Order: structure tokens, then sequence, then C-alpha cells
RNA sequence: GUGAAGAGGGAAACAACCCAGACCGCCAGCUAAGGUCCCAAAGUCAUGGUUAAGUGGGAAACGAUGUGGGAAGGCCCAGAC
RNA sequence: GAUGUCGGCUCAUCACAUCCUGGGGCUGAAGUAGGUCCCAAGGGUGAUGCUGUUCGCCAUUUAAAGUGGUACGCGAGCUGG
RNA sequence: GCUGAAAGCAUCUAAGCACGAAACUUGCCCCGAGAUGAGUUCUCCCUGACCCUUUAAGGGUCCUGAAGGAACGUUGAAGAC
């Protein structure tokens, strides 16, 4: 089923009446605005194409401009699709709304989390590191052997080994909705949703559940 | 079940079959008759 | 081979219907049919049907005779069809149908049902009786064979589902 | 004298349209085999491509004899240790029909830049409609 | 006997195995061992059989109503299995 | 005219003759728990006292604490008992 | 296991039809059209003259310079560059 839109606003708790403390994640959800309908005929699949918030005039170029113009929707900062499925429906310029996750109880959250920039190998895959003391010399956090010897004479694909580590995309698969707040735009689901405070997040009724 | 590279009818009621090539013994009286060939 | 010698007699109100290899049997109980091997004549005749291999075809005889083992049992089939009854031995042990489901309490923390298929039918006289009825003899066969599935006739008690005429072989766990 | 010599740019090549229903497949594919390198000209050159195009219908109707349906395996490896996997002749044909009558061919087509060019005039096709009405292929009996 | 101190062709590759001993040139022909569906030159050759495991294309004691050929015995229309 | 050795550490990867979990036949299989064989390599598969030890013996765990190959895997990765 | 002959019977198998495991293919997550087999969809931009000979997917001059991009600057929960 369709998902939206959202942006990491933060962090915050709801006290429940009986003394429980649940950590949630603010996700602000704008209207999203179905850009562009994707059919079998034309397209080969069924998907709808959807923006959100809001971007300035003089940095929109020509071609998403025309795009925009077409939907006759105004111009948002990203368009995102969402695969159809077979009961849904949707028409271009239609605005799809917060309350679409009124009684759904389960989310998929998708981002792109932090940059942890070149990572060596005891933080990124959890290497063991090697003795700070008793005689060893200048290999304390090195990855230690990589390989076996002439049999195999390489070195394996796959192998883990130091490089980028985040800031890619993440979900994490069903997460409590706490709270569907239509008139304030906000979604509070329980836990920790992967990004930075301002970035984008998709937001999927849970698959698995 | 007995897997066995000899497998032979160990009583009367014992009856050779052949189930997708394997050679198989198959009594009516006495289940550890069963025999697979392999 | 042999067997495929004996034709298959067709007695009144039954009618067959021969298509090459496909043929098709009429009757009080209903439609069957089936493809035979590319490998068997038949042929109607005056009341009988006859089975044969054809040419270039080795082994026909042993299709030949599967043929007419399969024909025959079709005759009978959609006339007064086939009966299989099925015993349930061990206390607590039940039956029962409801339209086209057997309910089954069978000892399980949860509820068994078996789902009949389309020419299948079954009663109980009994709780711990089943009998079933159709055309189909392999389907029929099916059917109680996937009923007696579900608990099979344990060797220390004969506790389960079991044919009703059939022998069980009890035994004793060491002496006493 | 020497003896004549193909050039690439004067060779002419036809359009064909094979119907693969029911035909063994190997005797089907050492024929598009030999037709795409051009062994059937007689200006054939082995260092020029003087084969003709074929379509090939009905990939999925191709016919193995014997026991082959279920015990011919097509194995690859796909570079990570793990990496051998392999599918039988039936799960190929249910997932991608036209690579059993593809890896056949281009396993009896020469190796090398040329062999490769070969393969790029072979088109297979599951059902028996093709795209390629406007070249005008001519049926081929195989 | 060959290699050593011998190239060429075959055995996928493969001193020492099979065929065969390179004076030089030829965009001529016949053969050897090995081959003749495609990679890859030449039989999708002809006739008669056998095999159904991909046997062919790795492995023994031993095991089995897997089939094809002999060769001879029983039991049987007074009725055999 | 040099292919660094046992053990530890770090990092592994494959085989299956399977230690655990999964499926099944037989049992001298009532149940619980076992014995034995067949299928199965997806995942998992201890911390210590002693000793340079591998191993082993002990002490406590664990669903289990598998057997092997990889220059007795790994010193242009560490140690150097 | 069902039905079932070869082999009047038996037989899960030869024809035919059911079940059946963490193994296999999917289902879940991520990369992914340099998939040279380089795919698809939507949107945007540019519709002026002349000259030469070697004549053609030819060159050269004048006018023109779009959509976009880059560069520079202020920077970032992005980053070795």
């Amino acid at each position: 089923m369709i998902g939206l839109v959202g942006k990491k606003v933060g962090m915050t708790r709801i006290f429940t009446e009986d003394g429980v403390s649940i950590p949630v994640t603010v996700i602000e959800v704008e209207a999203n605005r179905v850009t562009q309908v994707k059919d079998l005929a034309n397209d080969g699949y069924r998907a709808i194409q959807v923006t959100t918030g809001a971007k300035k005039a003089n940095r929109v170029t020509k071609p998403e401009a025309g795009h925009f113009a077409k939907a006759g929707v105004e111009a948002g900062r990203g368009l995102w699709e969402f695969r159809l499925a077979e009961g849904e429906e949707f028409t271009v310029g239609q605005s799809i709304s917060v309350e679409l996750f009124a009684d759904v109880k389960k989310v998929d959250v998708t981002g792109t989390s932090k940059g942890k920039g070149f990572a060596g190998t005891v933080k990124r895959w959890n290497f063991r590191t090697q003795d700070a003391t008793h005689g060893n010399s200048l290999s304390h956090r090195v990855p230690g052997s990589i390989g076996q010897n002439q049999t195999p004479g390489k070195v394996f694909k796959g192998k883990k080994m130091a490089g980028q580590m985040g800031n890619e995309r993440v979900t994490v698969q069903s997460l409590d909705v706490v709270r569907v707040d239509a008139e304030r735009n906000l979604l509070l689901v329980k836990g920790a949703v992967p990004g930075a405070t301002g970035s984008d997040l998709i937001v999927k009724p849970a698959v698995k559940a | 079940m007995k897997v066995r590279a000899s497998v032979k009818k160990l009583c009367r009621n014992c009856k050779i079959v052949k189930r997708d090539g394997v050679i198989r013994v198959i009594c009516s009286a006495e289940p550890k008759h069963k025999q697979r060939q392999g | 081979s042999r067997v495929a010698k004996a034709p298959v007699v067709v007695p009144a109100g039954v009618d067959v219907k021969i298509n090459g290899q496909v043929i098709t049997i009429k009757g009080k109980n209903g439609e069957l049919t089936r493809t035979l091997n590319d490998a068997v004549e038949v042929k109607h005749a005056d009341n009988t049907l006859t089975f044969g291999p054809r040419d270039g075809y080795a082994d026909g005889w042993a299709q030949a005779g599967t043929a007419r083992a399969l024909l025959n049992s079709m005759v009978i089939g959609v006339t007064e069809g086939f009966t299989k009854k099925l015993q349930l031995v061990g206390v607590g042990y039940r039956a029962a149908v409801k339209g086209n489901v057997i309910n089954l309490s069978l000892g399980f923390s949860h509820p068994v049902d078996h789902q009949l298929p389309a020419g299948i039918t079954a009663e109980c006289p009994t709780q711990t009786e089943i009998v079933l009825k159709g055309a189909d003899k392999q389907v029929i066969g099916q059917v109680a064979a996937d009923l007696r599935a579900y608990r099979r006739p344990e060797p220390y008690k004969g506790k389960g589902v079991r044919y009703a005429d059939e022998v069980v072989r009890t035994k004793e766990a060491k002496k006493k | 004298m020497k003896t004549f010599t193909a050039k690439p740019e004067t060779v002419k090549r036809d359009w064909y349209v094979v119907d693969a229903t029911g035909k063994t497949l190997g005797r089907l594919a050492t024929e598009l085999a030999r037709r795409l390198r051009g062994k059937h000209k007689a200006e054939y050159t082995p260092h020029v491509d003087t084969g003709d195009y074929i379509i090939v219908l009905n990939a999925d109707k191709v016919a193995v004899t014997g026991n082959k349906r279920t015990d011919k395996v097509y194995y690859h490896h796909t570079g990570h240790i793990g990496g051998i996997k392999q599918a039988t002749f039936e799960e190929m044909i249910a997932r991608r029909p036209e690579r059993v009558i593809e890896i056949a061919v281009k396993g009896m087509l020469p190796k090398g830049p040329l062999g490769r060019a070969m393969f790029r005039k072979l088109k297979v096709y599951a059902g028996n409609e093709h795209n390629h009405a406007a070249q005008q292929p001519q049926v081929l009996d195989i």
C-alpha cells in the first residue's frame, strides 16, 4: 500500500498515564501531491509519483517546472514514487495527507543514515582490536590477516575492509505508530529512524507486520 | 530401513521391488525386513 | 497384457465417447474421463470395449492392461460407485460431517477440518465411523489416505484412524 | 592471384525467422550457429562476419530428449566465494526461456570479438510474435 | 625404442606415448596416426543390431523379476502357474 | 645465487564422513528419554585453573561446545613463550 | 502414499495422481542500464546566412549562444581529495 514522504523533525518522549515513557520520532508529513500516475499501458507498471514541501521558484529548472505544470501542482523539494497495489487508484493533482496512517499501527521508515566518512574495520565491522601492550608493534587497530596463502592466492571478493560507512539508504521495519496528528501534520513513531534531523523519510505501512 | 550394498529376501513374505532405480525389499510381515540398496 | 485380453462389458445405461485417446464415460453417477497412453488401442464394439497395443510401441501390452483396469474401474464408477469406510479408535476420538468438510477430534490442541474434493461425499453413521462415496476410485482412495494420515494407527493400542478392513498388528513393550 | 576475401562493407545479409517449437535444442542450435557464422555462403571468410540475421520464435517450446528436461543443469559462478549457482533446464525454461537457446548457440560459436559480433545477430523470442516486420524476414525451415 | 641431441601431425594442454625423420621456395596433389553435428578441415553417410544410465564421459567384492542372445530340463487342454 | 618454524592473536574461507537446530525409517520405540541408519551444510557451534604448548586433564556453562582442507590457512598482519 | 499393469495375484511406478525439510527458487533489506543486450516514462531547449571543392554522416567564414552545466563565493548532521 502506498506511503508518504515526511522529514525527521527530532526525537522526544510520550508519557503514558500508567507511567511508561515511549521514545518517539517526530515526522512532519505535509500533504503529498500526486504529480504523475503510471499505468501498465504506458509505463509497464502501476505507481504514483508524489511531491512534498516547497522550492524556490528561481531554484527550479525549466524541465522540472514544466513537469510540475502538467500536473497542475506547486513545485516541491523532490519527487518520489510509490508502487500501487491492485485496489488503489489515484488521480494527478490529488493531495494525500497524514490521515492515511490513521489506523495502520506499524510503519516502515526509510531514510539516509548519517555519514561516518571513511571508517576503519573496528568501527565498520566490529573487528576486535589486537593487544594494546605485550609486545604489539604498530598493530593495535589493524585488520590482521586478509587471506590464506598460495592456494587461494588472492583476497576473496566481499572481504570486510575499511571504507565509507553510513550515508546510505536504510530501512527500519515494524515501528509502532504512536500518534497520528492530522491538523499538525505529525506522525509519531516509537523508536529511532535513520538519518539526521531535517532529512527526508519515506513512511510505508509495514510489509511484514 | 536397512541401507546396504547387499539386499536380500530375509523371509518368504519379502518382495524385491525396483522403485525409481533403487532395488528395495518390502516385507508385509516383519517391518525390520525393509531394505533399500545404497 | 493378458489382463488386457479380457474385454470390459458395458452395461445398460452407460455410454462411451471416444476421441482417439481421451475417452468419456457417462452413467447414473456422473462424468468420468481420462486420456489413455499413446500406445493403446481402444475400440467400442457391441456393448464392450477392447484394448491392445499400437505398433512401434515397446511395452504396449503393459499400458493396455493398465488402460483396461482403469476403464473397468470407471464402469463400476458410474454405476453404484465406490465406498470406503474408516474407523476411529481411541478415547475422545470423534468425527462429524458439515456439508463438504469433515471435523476430526483426534487428540490435537487444534481442530482438524478436511475439505472433500468435488465428487466425494461423506457421512458418519456414528461419531467414530466415516463412510466415503464417489465415482472415482483413485480420488476416493486418495481421500481415505489423507484422512488416515492425520493419526496413523499406532502399534501399541491401535489408536488412530484406520480402514474398516485393516489389520493393525499391535505389540507389547517389554514384558508384563 | 590471391583468393577472394569478403569485404565487411559489402557483405549482404538476409533476415530469416525460425520457429523453434518441437525442435531438438542442440540440432537446432547447430544450424543456427552455422548460418550465423556464414558457413553456408560460398563467400565465407573466417575473419569477416558473413552470416545472416535469424529470428527465433517460440523459445519455450524447444525440446530435449531423454531425461534432460529435469537433469540438464546450468552452472554459473557470481564471482563471490559462495558463488556457484545452478538451475535445471525446467527452471530456466520457466524463468528466462530465451537463454537456453542463447547459451547453446553461444557455446557453438567462435570465441572472441568476431564470435560476439556473430551472436549479436541472433534474436530469440519466447512467443511467436516478433517486432521486426520492417526487415521482412523470410521463413526458414530447420 | 624414443628423448637427450628431432622439428611436423595426433593424444584438450602434455621431453620421453602413437604416426612420422624438417636442404630451400609454391595460395598444387595423395596419404599416416587420428578424425568427419558446431567451436574446427572432412559422412547430421549406408545397412543390421544393442544400450536408457547422459552408460558413453573414473572405481571392487557383492547385490537385484533392467533388458537383448544361446543350449538344454521340468511342469501342462487326462487342465499346468 | 634463502620457499621463515611450533603455539598464541587478528581475520577467515571451503568440504561433509552432521555436534546443535530441521525432516524421516527401524527399535529389544508405552510415555519421557534414548540406540541406530537415511536426508540435510541455512544459520550456530563456550569462559577458565595448569602447561610454550597443539593436545590433554580438571572447574563451571551451553541447544551444541563437530570433523577436516586451506604452505600442519594467516610473521612484506602482530607476538616470540 | 493413491490408483495400476508388465507378472489374472501382489506392487508408491512402468502410464497417471498426491504429500513431504532451516537445504534450492521466491517472499524481507541493499546495490544495480558500462544489462556495449548501454532499456522505459515525463518535461525543457535550439527551426540564420553564405562560401569552397576533394563532392559528403566534407570543410571553412559571418551572425547566433538556448535549455542546462561548470566555475567562483557563503557553506553542510556530506566529506581524505
